[PDB]
RNA sequence: AGCUAGUUGGUGGGGUAAUGGCCCACCAAGGCGACGACGGGUAGCCGGUCUGAGAGGAUGGCCGGCCACAGGGGCACUGAGACACGGGCCCCACUCCUACGGGAGGCAGCAGUUAGGAAUCUUCCGCAAUGGGCGCAAGCCUGACGGAGCGACGCCGCUU
RNA sequence: UAGCGCCGGCCAACUCCGUGCCAGCAGCCGCGGUAAUACGGAGGGCGCGAGCGUUACCCGGAUUCACUGGGCGUAAAGGGCGUGUAGGCGGCCUGGGGCGUCCCAUGUGAAAGACCACGGCUCAACCGUGGGGGAGCGUGGGAUACGCUCAGGCUAGACGGUGGGAGAGGGUGGUGGAAUUCCCGGAGUAGCGGUGAAAUGCGCAGAUACCGGGAGGAACGCCGAUGGCGAAGGCAGCCACCUGGUCCACCCGUGACGCUGAGGCGCGAAAGCGUGGGGAGCAAACCGGAUUAGAUACCCGGGUAGUCCACGCCCUAAACGAUGCGCGCUAGGUCUCUGGGUCUCCUGGGGGCCGAAGCUAACGCGUUAAGCGCGCCGCCUGGGGAGUACGGCCGCAAGGCUGAAACUCAAAGGAAUUGACGGGGGCCCGCACAAGCGGUGGAGCAUGUGGUUUAAUUCGAAGCAACGCGAAGAACCUUAC
RNA sequence: CCGAGGGUAGGGCCCGUGACUGGGGCGAAGUCGUAACAAGGUAGCUGUACCGGAAGGUGCGGCUGGAUC
RNA sequence: GUAAAAAUGUUCAAAA
RNA sequence: CUGGCCAGGGUGAAGCUGGGGUGAGACCCAGUGGAGGCCCGAACCGGUGGGGGAUGCAAACCCCUCGGAUGAGCUGGGGCU
RNA sequence: CGUAACUAUAACGGUCCUAAGGUAGCGAAAUUCCUUGUCGGGUAAGUUCCGACCUGCACGAAAAGCGUAACGACCGGAGCG
């Protein structure tokens, strides 16, 4: 559903393997930077694995860029592998990778 | 500022706001945790910093910054507050005195232990 | 930012060891204030101590001097001297005694207890010294004082 | 008996492993997302040692409340401007007093402490003794340059007499023409208006354009300006009256009467408020038309308060030269307004530019200082919160003045370099456009990529600058699936 | 008579607290738009006034701390 | 004295 | 149209007069003064609340209470619609 | 009708219609049906009253809108005597 803080006003990234939305889930870099977030989000690319996801924090949610354009593809629930949007327009990764 | 603007006016004796109302002026404060957890830090960094909501001998009611690895404070845990605030953790000014009342010593520490309350780790 | 009726002064009285609205009648309208009165907050002050090149700033624990207080408050008695910590009267709060008509009590003396707190000591030894009181004196009393005990709390000397 | 702090920089001391923006460190700057002297351990090293570190409070560094020892043109900071009260400050000469101020003597400044000595516990810490300084203050004596005060005198400061000067200085009354709109009359006809282009709008019920006549309001073209005047705000056709400030000449009068100025008093653009009046043009609000994704704007057509006048409030401003006023001193060159005169120039007041020395963070200022000095007022002390809240005062109101704190940030900021950037500018090229010819996108097929599909459909390249690219040779070879 | 203190009444200052409400501060792929910086694409800013979801827009006077041939 | 019209998105270290 | 009536208290406007202030002022103080659909309250004019009365004393009264009471007042006589 | 970091909500958007779609201010009111709305205050206890919040059945600007010192034989809610 929503989100669940406390004192903290960011969500951390779960470490996998609790991740249970695709399939394969494989760790990964972290080399773009937050949106001011002190540095680098979490990748899991991950099923296909010509698939990546970096999470967001303030969100709850990682979303999901493609391996090869590098196209936000979605965000999803780590919960569940159910999505949440629709794919932005309007960012690229791949120049992070 | 003529020397009569001086004799009649005088110059501003600065006046020091104290950074941490302990109270007492004491250099410490008996207290009781009420609540315990982790708290996010503030914009550079990220972490999960250990903090605790505690009830003062002074009437207040503040919070305070646990240093070390992993804690024994719960819901009731009694305390002594130091007093050095943590700029990187928003309103926390006050530092649990590790080793006191029912805050125990790191466990495992070699290095520093005047603080951190650990004693000499007699490994002989 | 305006304050002031015993208010400021006068005359004659009462009071004290003594001046004085200190208090009482009578008279006069006066007294103070941005050179900060009146009001609020805070605080025992000083020799000194800390710090600083100094000027200055901060401070008043121990020691010496002075003021004030002796559970809160008021009063006066005796007395050279007190409005009297271990004297007295009354009111209040708290403690203990009772035959429920009434009584006794005051560690802010030395030590200890209790509470509070981050935290502060032995219910020790002696009047031998010094000082004090009374006494012709001998001497009596002296938790002042002279020492010892506990605490790396400080300074200093010493050891592995 | 040997311990505790530290080893990234300030700050003396370096390497290995563990960890991987997690666990944690932390006084500031900051460290940590795989080689971490910054985290945890270890080895080693540094520091200090029966102690070492931590927190709290005070002085320091903080010349960061500045008497010693600071500033205000843009960094925080000159009061919007005058007048002026107390108060602060006061020109050249002689005399008197002798309060300040200076010197001397003496009383006092208790003891301890602090400084110099010499001694006593084995030394020291502590301790005894002696010495010596001690602002303040009191009494006595003396001096008088300076400050003060009483007295005498002067003219270089200030003011005044006389004669003239310039000016949009202010107030009252009156008056001229240009032009706009509305009305009336004549003439005349198919559009006018407006924009980037339009439309709404106005027009055959006769508008626009032209001529003639009348009403009414507001502002004053050319002169006119790097111009003048005023304390500032601010002031502009012409005329008269009432009236302020100011400049020069004459050295004639008075004889320090001077400077400044908390508070008070007056003034104070525009907008706004009250009562009454006036209302042509313009124009918040408002209504339309276009533009646009929208357009509660820019542009266009309409349009009310208001603008205008009288009286009374309001009292702010980039009220800016962002520079308080007064006096003295420190090169000139140039042009301009206004005077006086022994008119290629001398001399006084004012307005500009370039500039000595000098000040300054630089930018720039410079006889009109931000130079060099003295007197007095005002104001500043980190950014935000905040010119807010509360209290007080003022206001019809809108609001104005006085004016915090909690909390939060590790900066805010001034000037100047270097670039880059510009729907800034100047000059100049390239198939960049224009000029011109042939094409892709469309269809069929080949191929590379995406995506999807799969037991796998191997990998990488990803705007230009990946996409017949690696592959200048994939049936198993190749080949990594 | 005075008088500790007690009682009654009305004031002055401060402190805590309160449904709700105002703005201030901070947040890790919130929403809307583009107000300012380059003539920021209507020069900016300013006192004031009216107005509009929002920055803001427009009116009057102001400043240059504004470009530009 | 005069170019109509065009909004908006990204974020670190290397030298001695 | 023309006459009449409104005990007694209270508050203390404007004005004047004196003092103060200023360049003159505005303005401020006392003293005098005696305003007003001002205040309390009889006469007078009402008619609020309650009780009574209800084949009444009365076809609108009585008692207690209450409003106005120098005003847009009440009222006699003479007139008009 | 749709849309903001969970839900909520909707500053924003789409669209149909109108002569134009209700501003300020006020709001369970002399207007509020649901209703004794929901919080809070007062009381031992409060369908009334007072203070707040708006989903205003069915406020709103001269049949004026929101306030307002003083006044009231008006109507409401409280205490003390
Ligand atoms: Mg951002
Ligand atoms: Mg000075
Ligand atoms: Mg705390
Ligand atoms: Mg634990
Ligand atoms: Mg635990
Ligand atoms: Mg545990
Ligand atoms: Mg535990
Ligand atoms: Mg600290
Ligand atoms: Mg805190
Ligand atoms: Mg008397
Ligand atoms: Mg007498
Ligand atoms: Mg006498
Ligand atoms: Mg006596
Ligand atoms: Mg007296
Ligand atoms: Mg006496
Ligand atoms: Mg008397
Ligand atoms: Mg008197
Ligand atoms: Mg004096
Ligand atoms: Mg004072
Ligand atoms: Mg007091
Ligand atoms: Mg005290
Ligand atoms: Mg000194
Ligand atoms: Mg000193
Ligand atoms: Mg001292
Ligand atoms: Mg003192
Ligand atoms: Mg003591
Ligand atoms: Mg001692
Ligand atoms: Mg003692
Ligand atoms: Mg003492
Ligand atoms: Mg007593
Ligand atoms: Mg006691
Ligand atoms: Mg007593
Ligand atoms: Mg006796
Ligand atoms: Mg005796
Ligand atoms: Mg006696
Ligand atoms: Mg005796
Ligand atoms: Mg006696
Ligand atoms: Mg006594
Ligand atoms: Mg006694
Ligand atoms: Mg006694
Ligand atoms: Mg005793
Ligand atoms: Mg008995
Ligand atoms: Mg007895
Ligand atoms: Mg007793
Ligand atoms: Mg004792
Ligand atoms: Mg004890
Ligand atoms: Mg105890
Ligand atoms: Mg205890
Ligand atoms: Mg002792
Ligand atoms: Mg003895
Ligand atoms: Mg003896
Ligand atoms: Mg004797
Ligand atoms: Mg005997
Ligand atoms: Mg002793
Ligand atoms: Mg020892
Ligand atoms: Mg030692
Ligand atoms: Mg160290
Ligand atoms: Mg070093
Ligand atoms: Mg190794
Ligand atoms: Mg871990
Ligand atoms: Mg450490
Ligand atoms: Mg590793
Ligand atoms: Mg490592
Ligand atoms: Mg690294
Ligand atoms: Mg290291
Ligand atoms: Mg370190
Ligand atoms: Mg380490
Ligand atoms: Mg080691
Ligand atoms: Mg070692
Ligand atoms: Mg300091
Ligand atoms: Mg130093
Ligand atoms: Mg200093
Ligand atoms: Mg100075
Ligand atoms: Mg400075
Ligand atoms: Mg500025
Ligand atoms: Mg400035
Ligand atoms: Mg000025
Ligand atoms: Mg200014
Ligand atoms: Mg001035
Ligand atoms: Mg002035
Ligand atoms: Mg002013
Ligand atoms: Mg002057
Ligand atoms: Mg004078
Ligand atoms: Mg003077
Ligand atoms: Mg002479
Ligand atoms: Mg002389
Ligand atoms: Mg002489
Ligand atoms: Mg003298
Ligand atoms: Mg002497
Ligand atoms: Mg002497
Ligand atoms: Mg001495
Ligand atoms: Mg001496
Ligand atoms: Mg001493
Ligand atoms: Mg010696
Ligand atoms: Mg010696
Ligand atoms: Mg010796
Ligand atoms: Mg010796
Ligand atoms: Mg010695
Ligand atoms: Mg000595
Ligand atoms: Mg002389
Ligand atoms: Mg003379
Ligand atoms: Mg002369
Ligand atoms: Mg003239
Ligand atoms: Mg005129
Ligand atoms: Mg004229
Ligand atoms: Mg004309
Ligand atoms: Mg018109
Ligand atoms: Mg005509
Ligand atoms: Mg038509
Ligand atoms: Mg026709
Ligand atoms: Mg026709
Ligand atoms: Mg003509
Ligand atoms: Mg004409
Ligand atoms: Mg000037
Ligand atoms: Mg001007
Ligand atoms: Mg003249
Ligand atoms: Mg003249
Ligand atoms: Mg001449
Ligand atoms: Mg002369
Ligand atoms: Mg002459
Ligand atoms: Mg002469
Ligand atoms: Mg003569
Ligand atoms: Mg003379
Ligand atoms: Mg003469
Ligand atoms: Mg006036
Ligand atoms: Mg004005
Ligand atoms: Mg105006
Ligand atoms: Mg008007
Ligand atoms: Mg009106
Ligand atoms: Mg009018
Ligand atoms: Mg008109
Ligand atoms: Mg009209
Ligand atoms: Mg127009
Ligand atoms: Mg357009
Ligand atoms: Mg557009
Ligand atoms: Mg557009
Ligand atoms: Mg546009
Ligand atoms: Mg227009
Ligand atoms: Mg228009
Ligand atoms: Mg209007
Ligand atoms: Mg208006
Ligand atoms: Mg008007
Ligand atoms: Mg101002
Ligand atoms: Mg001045
Ligand atoms: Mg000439
Ligand atoms: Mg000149
Ligand atoms: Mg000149
Ligand atoms: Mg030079
Ligand atoms: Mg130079
Ligand atoms: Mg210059
Ligand atoms: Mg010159
Ligand atoms: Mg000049
Ligand atoms: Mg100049
Ligand atoms: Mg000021
Ligand atoms: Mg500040
Ligand atoms: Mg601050
Ligand atoms: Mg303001
Ligand atoms: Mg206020
Ligand atoms: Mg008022
Ligand atoms: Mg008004
Ligand atoms: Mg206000
Ligand atoms: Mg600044
Ligand atoms: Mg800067
Ligand atoms: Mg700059
Ligand atoms: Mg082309
Ligand atoms: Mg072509
Ligand atoms: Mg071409
Ligand atoms: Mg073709
Ligand atoms: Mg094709
Ligand atoms: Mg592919
Ligand atoms: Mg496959
Ligand atoms: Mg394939
Ligand atoms: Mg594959
Ligand atoms: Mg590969
Ligand atoms: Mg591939
Ligand atoms: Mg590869
Ligand atoms: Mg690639
Ligand atoms: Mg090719
Ligand atoms: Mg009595
Ligand atoms: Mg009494
Ligand atoms: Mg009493
Ligand atoms: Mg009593
Ligand atoms: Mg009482
Ligand atoms: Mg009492
Ligand atoms: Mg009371
Ligand atoms: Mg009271
Ligand atoms: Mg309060
Ligand atoms: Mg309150
Ligand atoms: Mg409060
Ligand atoms: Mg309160
Ligand atoms: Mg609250
Ligand atoms: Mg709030
Ligand atoms: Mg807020
Ligand atoms: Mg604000
Ligand atoms: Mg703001
Ligand atoms: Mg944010
Ligand atoms: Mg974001
Ligand atoms: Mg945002
Ligand atoms: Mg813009
Ligand atoms: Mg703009
Ligand atoms: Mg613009
Ligand atoms: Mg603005
Ligand atoms: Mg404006
Ligand atoms: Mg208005
Ligand atoms: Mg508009
Ligand atoms: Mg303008
Ligand atoms: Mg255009
Ligand atoms: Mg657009
Ligand atoms: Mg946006
Ligand atoms: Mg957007
Ligand atoms: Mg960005
Ligand atoms: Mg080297
Ligand atoms: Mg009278
Ligand atoms: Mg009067
Ligand atoms: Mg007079
Ligand atoms: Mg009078
Ligand atoms: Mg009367
Ligand atoms: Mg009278
Ligand atoms: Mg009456
Ligand atoms: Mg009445
Ligand atoms: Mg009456
Ligand atoms: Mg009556
Ligand atoms: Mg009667
Ligand atoms: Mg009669
Ligand atoms: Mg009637
Ligand atoms: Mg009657
Ligand atoms: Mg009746
Ligand atoms: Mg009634
Ligand atoms: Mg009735
Ligand atoms: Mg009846
Ligand atoms: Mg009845
Ligand atoms: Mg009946
Ligand atoms: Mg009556
Ligand atoms: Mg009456
Ligand atoms: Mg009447
Ligand atoms: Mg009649
Ligand atoms: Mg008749
Ligand atoms: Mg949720
Ligand atoms: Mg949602
Ligand atoms: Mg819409
Ligand atoms: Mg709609
Ligand atoms: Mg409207
Ligand atoms: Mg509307
Ligand atoms: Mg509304
Ligand atoms: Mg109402
Ligand atoms: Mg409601
Ligand atoms: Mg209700
Ligand atoms: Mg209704
Ligand atoms: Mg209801
Ligand atoms: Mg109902
Ligand atoms: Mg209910
Ligand atoms: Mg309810
Ligand atoms: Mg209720
Ligand atoms: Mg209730
Ligand atoms: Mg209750
Ligand atoms: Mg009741
Ligand atoms: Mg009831
Ligand atoms: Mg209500
Ligand atoms: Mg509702
Ligand atoms: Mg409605
Ligand atoms: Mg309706
Ligand atoms: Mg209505
Ligand atoms: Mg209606
Ligand atoms: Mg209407
Ligand atoms: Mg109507
Ligand atoms: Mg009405
Ligand atoms: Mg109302
Ligand atoms: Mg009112
Ligand atoms: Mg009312
Ligand atoms: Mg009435
Ligand atoms: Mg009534
Ligand atoms: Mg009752």
């Amino acid at each position: 559903k929503g989100f669940k803080d406390y004192g903290h006003d960011y969500h951390p990234a779960p470490k996998t393997e609790n991740i249970k939305g695709l399939g394969d889930l494989k760790p990964g870099i972290p080399k773009t930077p937050k949106q001011n977030g002190g540095g680098k989000r979490k990748r899991w690319t991950g099923d296909k694995g010509r698939k990546i996801y970096e999470w967001d924090s303030q969100a709850g949610e990682l979303e999901g860029y493609r391996a090869s354009d590098g196209q936000h593809l979605g965000s999803f629930d780590p919960k569940t592998g159910n999505q949440l949007k629709g794919p932005d327009p309007k960012r690229n990764i791949k120049k992070y990778l | 500022p003529t020397i009569n603007q001086l004799v009649r006016k005088g110059r501003e004796k600065v006046r020091k706001k104290s950074k941490v109302p302990a109270l007492k002026g004491a250099p410490f404060r008996r207290g009781v945790c009420t609540v315990v957890r982790t708290v996010t830090p503030k914009k550079p960094n990220s972490a999960l910093r250990k903090v605790a909501k505690v009830r003062l001998t002074s009437g207040y009611e503040v919070t305070a910054y646990i240093p070390g690895e992993g804690h024994n404070l719960q819901e009731h845990s009694v305390v002594l507050i130091r007093g050095g605030r943590v700029k990187d953790l928003p309103g926390v000014r006050y530092h649990i005195v590790r080793g006191v009342y029912d805050a125990a010593g790191v466990k495992d520490r070699k290095k520093s232990r005047s603080k951190y309350g650990t004693k000499k780790p007699k490994e002989a």
